[PDB]
């Protein structure tokens, strides 16, 4: 079963997004559903077609994931409140956007994917991810 | 470290693997002690160093080149503190 | 050969025990591990031995939870049987944590992984005494 | 195809770091940490093709006499345009005597020494290394 662990791939960027945002408080951190995810892509899957299909249906549990930790409104209520914003001049909505959309987090989140890429090479960033994971945790228990 | 306990506490391939190198660690002249932290140290860097990546290939196949002060066959205690300040030097100071 | 897949097992019961979902009999289940590690030399043993242990260990399972007897749920459930299914859906939603699910997985995940490195078994069997000498004690 | 051929070091790019260290040193830069990382990250980003990165020193020449400008606290193009028409009816001689006083000599020979001082020794060191080093600690000190 050696031969049929795969790191966390490119989730590890994922993790690594979610843990910087953590630290700046945008986010809601719910430490053993995300440990779960985690343990999901690490399960060991023999066959090629297993690992295309984990990453197909981990894509949209990854994004609900985050998203449901997130501050953000759930779907139900964009909807319901949706038709409000389909009156809003495309000024508007612009301006929103750029109000909204923090420029420096971008930055960073940037920042670090380049950092993810240079340091993936050189070290196993899935045991940190983990490790980081654990420890989460474990401060929420004790 | 053929210690009765590696026997209780590894997994057979795993403790065959662990065996094998201690004893050619040994053959070599190294202490028991410096044996089993080289070991150790080997784990550790499996576990954190992604050895099977092509650049860890490169760097392990020149590694006589690269860190000729440093005898993979005959580790000693302070052999990591000498691999990151070799390592450092050549991320520095080393363009020739 | 170890205690195989019946670590995993009793790994799960230590992690109920520490929730405090379960009330742990000690005694009882060292004797169960005691007879899962009784070494046999025939593979068709070791099959039969995973066999009876199955329903044993589940038996043994249950014993140890809060759950009513077999026979509390025979002479109540011809009560459950007028439930509609939304709301034996309901009660099953209630009933379920999915935290500790979620638990249970990852710790699969993690025995797995870890089952590849040491000897799981050196591990449950120090616990079981532990949790056996404190319950003497 | 590890990626790895594609790492290039920051090349002319540490000149422009190191100068501008060096004028933030003076106090002439308002250094803004985060913006610099990305573009020094935007710059360490490995490229396989030599065509992207030929766009890449296309784009990023721009960027940096940007992110440089605002970096200083030279008034925006737009307080230029609307005053420069006020700046046109300055007379050569003046506008000779304002560059002269403007241009501190010290200042421009001492980019020049740190220009020689930077071929130099990027001779013998990795001089990338340390541009992202400081580059790194002077953001962690803005969080601090």
């Amino acid at each position: 079963l050696w031969q049929y662990w795969r790191g966390l791939s490119g989730w590890n960027f994922y993790f690594l997004v979610k843990f910087g945002l953590l630290w700046a408080g945008y986010l809601n951190f719910h430490p053993l559903l995300n440990l779960v995810f985690a343990a999901f892509l690490l399960m060991p899957l023999p066959r090629y077609s297993l690992h295309r299909l984990r990453h197909w249906i981990a894509l949209p549990i990854g994004f609900a994931l985050f998203w449901h930790d997130t501050w953000l409104p759930g779907p139900e209520s964009i909807m319901s409140q949706g038709s409000q914003v389909a009156g809003f001049s495309t000024d508007y909505l612009i301006d929103l956007v750029t109000r909204f959309i923090n420029w420096q987090m971008i930055g960073a989140i940037f920042v670090l994917l380049v950092a993810w890429l240079f340091l993936s090479q050189w070290i196993r960033i899935t045991v940190f991810v983990v490790a980081i994971l654990l420890w989460l945790n474990v401060l929420t228990l004790a | 470290m053929g210690s009765i306990l590696t026997r209780w506490l590894l997994i057979p391939p795993v403790n065959a693997r662990l065996i094998g190198r201690y004893r050619d660690y040994r053959r070599h002249g190294a202490s028991a002690f410096s044996a089993t932290l080289g070991c150790f140290w080997m784990i550790l860097a499996w576990i954190f160093i992604p050895l099977e990546h092509p650049r860890w290939q490169r760097i392990r196949a020149e590694h006589k080149n690269l860190y000729p002060h440093i005898n993979a066959s005959r580790p000693r205690p302070l052999d990591p503190v000498r691999y990151l300040i070799q390592t450092c030097w050549l991320l520095i100071g080393a363009s020739r």
